[PDB]
């Protein structure tokens, strides 16, 4: 059975330690959206799709130059 | 830190599993065959002694026949998700879930007729169990009534984490209309039923306690041993997705580990559950002197 | 040795058909940003991170409701 | 659709080539380091008859060694990725650099010192050969001054696709510097080397040649073995690398195919020249006769 992947969400991490960003639409996975932040340590964490910072942050990562 | 708290659930899954699972589904599916051909024939090579119960075997076991044929996509699918495409998707699991009803209700039904026969044995009523065609007409259609929506809102799947899958599409509310979706099997296919074979045999039960008739033990036996296997077969299943519908709908707190947990129990569960189409022709027609001498007889 | 994702670009595809998107930043595996659409059919494709296409779908994606 | 045009090239790795490089370089690990143990034993036993070439090989051996000892480690990351953290990809990356780095200079300057003792043997240039021990040490320190870049630049580097690496990470234009770096190890490493290994061994060769010695013909042949062994162990390493350096140019065109040809290239190259810690100590050292003989002694 297919499950959501965040189970829980966090709002805050400094921006120079992201590598990816995974974007889970809305879908029969789940029923929100889910932004995975895969960082250079190699854990991951799970951001707050409607909180100001994502916006930001993908702007900056969109714009490195 | 604090930020292990949040983390992505990692789904789990082992290839040992999976090749228990392919060696299960394979032996139930060649189980099953034998046991319904071998039914099927011995109920349809003499037309003597053509009764209402061979018609409702008749029916059960081209139902568990064709949920039998159906079972080696689902265990290929289980090996390496669904590479068949949508359309196969759909007609399969339309064909897989009509049978199930049809089988349920049809046991349903084979209660019934006893609960007729034996209670009511000396009263008007037991006339009425004559209608064995358009009772099992009625039971068919309502299984196709009931599995349109597999047919309607199935596709396949495609995640990141996990292999295809041959899953429902219904919209962006998709999870919440699964479990809506999810009250009927538990409805029409555990409760109804259950409570109305438990009905029919207890008050069965209670009418041959007072009998002098000296076969009553083995009836009381097998009438137990049907509802025991019933319910070792479908119980387990329905109260896994129970606790799955109470997680998603947070009566239940949610761990990755419940998460888990309970993915594996729904597969054993599902495997447990389909050795419904292998034990039924034991249970409910060879344990009948007649089929056994049938057979015997045929085998010349 | 670690290369780039995305060897030739795309920048055209409807909205309504992307499942995922991930977003890899400037680092050691490429010197420019990349993002990968996966699609609901199972295929991928690789879009194009300076293009006004990648911005709308991402604001589309984040506010389904 | 046109759109498989723009897709991804997936990475490939398989299970067989980590299991057959794991058996290889385990293979190289104990063969190096019996070879340069054994080496060293014989040369430090005796102090007798302590020459040029007996200090030269010591040093090569030496390198040899650590290098075999760091091997395991390099091949555990093949399987499996860098999981024993940053501080130790830093200080085996700059130990496995610094002995590569100085036994090939050890080889150049083994190389010069024959051009000197056999074509200058009878002229003034022949008594600037007792000088070994200020070069090795002046080798020593280049190797490593230039594997500076390695400890400095180097982390953990964890990917999606891939499993983490023991990789470079000096800013944003990382791939361009890394391939500027990539010039060290193709000049002071193959090309000088190379030159004057040609040099000083063609005109030993045309010495040899001119004269009466009933043994020239070994020597030849030795000499010859040497730069054959030299040149195939080296050779396709750095023509693998100078094409992944033209194909990140663009000077030859990019593809999948290529990519993941040039892969499997470097890694069969790399394990092809790791061979230079097994073969040194037969080629250079138990060739002669004098480290037999010492060997058998010792054995006493």
């Amino acid at each position: 059975e297919l499950r959501c992947v965040c189970l829980q969400t966090t709002q805050g991490v400094h921006p120079k330690m992201i590598s990816n960003l995974q974007v889970f639409a809305i879908g029969p996975q789940c029923s929100k959206v889910e932004v995975v932040a895969s960082l250079k340590n190699g854990k991951e964490i799970c951001l707050d799709p409607e909180a100001p910072f994502l916006k930001k942050v993908i702007q900056k990562i969109l714009d490195g130059g | 830190p604090f930020l292990l708290d949040a983390a992505p659930c990692e789904p789990e899954s082992l290839e040992i599993n999976k090749y228990f699972v392919v060696i299960i589904y394979a032996l139930v599916f060649l189980l099953s065959l034998l046991g319904n051909s071998l039914v099927m024939l011995v109920i349809l090579y003499s037309r003597v002694g053509r009764s209402v119960t061979d018609v409702y075997l008749l029916n059960l076991a081209l139902a568990d026949l064709l949920f039998a044929l159906t079972l080696p996509i689902w265990a290929a699918s289980k090996v390496n998700g669904w590479i068949f495409g949508t359309f196969l998707c759909k007609v399969v699991s339309l064909l897989k879930e009509v049978n199930f009803y049809s089988g349920i209700l049809l046991l349903a039904c084979i209660s019934v007729d006893r609960y007729l026969a034996i209670v009511h044995a000396t009263r008007t009523l037991t006339q009425k169990r004559y209608l064995v065609k358009f009772i099992c007409l009625s039971i068919w259609g309502l299984s196709l009534l009931l599995a349109l929506p597999v047919l309607l809102f199935r596709r396949t799947v495609y995640s990141s984490n996990v292999s295809p899958a041959c899953y429902e599409d219904m919209g962006n509310n998709t999870a919440n209309w699964r479990m809506l979706l999810r009250i009927l099997p538990q409805s029409f296919g555990f409760i109804v039923p259950l409570l109305i074979m438990l009905f029919c045999y207890g008050f069965t039960l209670r009418t041959l306690f007072k009998a002098h008739m000296g076969q009553k033990h083995r009836a009381m036996r097998v009438i137990f041993a049907v509802v025991l296997i019933f319910l070792l077969c479908w119980l387990p299943y329905n109260l896994v997705l129970l606790a799955d519908t109470l997680m998603r709908t947070q009566v239940i707190q949610e761990t990755c580990e419940r998460r888990n947990h309970i993915d594996r129990a729904l597969d054993a569960t599902e495997i447990l559950g389909i050795l419904h189409s292998c034990l039924n022709p034991l249970i409910y027609a060879f344990i009948g002197q007649k089929f056994r001498h049938g057979l015997l007889k045929i085998l010349a």
